[PDB]
């Protein structure tokens, strides 16, 4: 166990998959999705409601 | 007196406070066109480049 973290690697991989899903949501907020600006506030400040 | 449409003149304005509320209130212009930004918004909004 001390020499290799591979045995606990599968448990770490499950934690990494959960972290990756949260990271993907953060990346999505950056994506414009066809909007002029990705940030909702930037669109609200420059445009009428 | 101003330059032609082909020779359009662009002037940079910086280091000044800009308010569009007075221009909108007068409404001297027959038509107002706003696309990327809008008039009511210009008053509250702060613009780095004019």
């Amino acid at each position: 166990l001390s020499s290799t973290a591979s045995a606990l690697g599968k448990l770490q991989d499950v934690v990494n998959q959960n972290a990756q899903a949260l990271n993907t949501l953060v990346k999505q907020l950056s994506s414009n999705f066809g909007a002029i600006s990705s940030v909702l506030n930037d669109i609200l400040s420059r445009l009428d409601p | 007196r101003f330059a032609s449409v082909y020779a359009w003149n662009r002037k940079r304005i910086s280091n000044c406070v800009a308010d569009y509320s007075v221009l909108y209130n007068s409404a001297s212009f027959s038509t107002f066109k706003c696309y990327g930004v809008s008039p009511t918004k210009l008053n509250d909004l702060c613009f780095t480049n004019v």
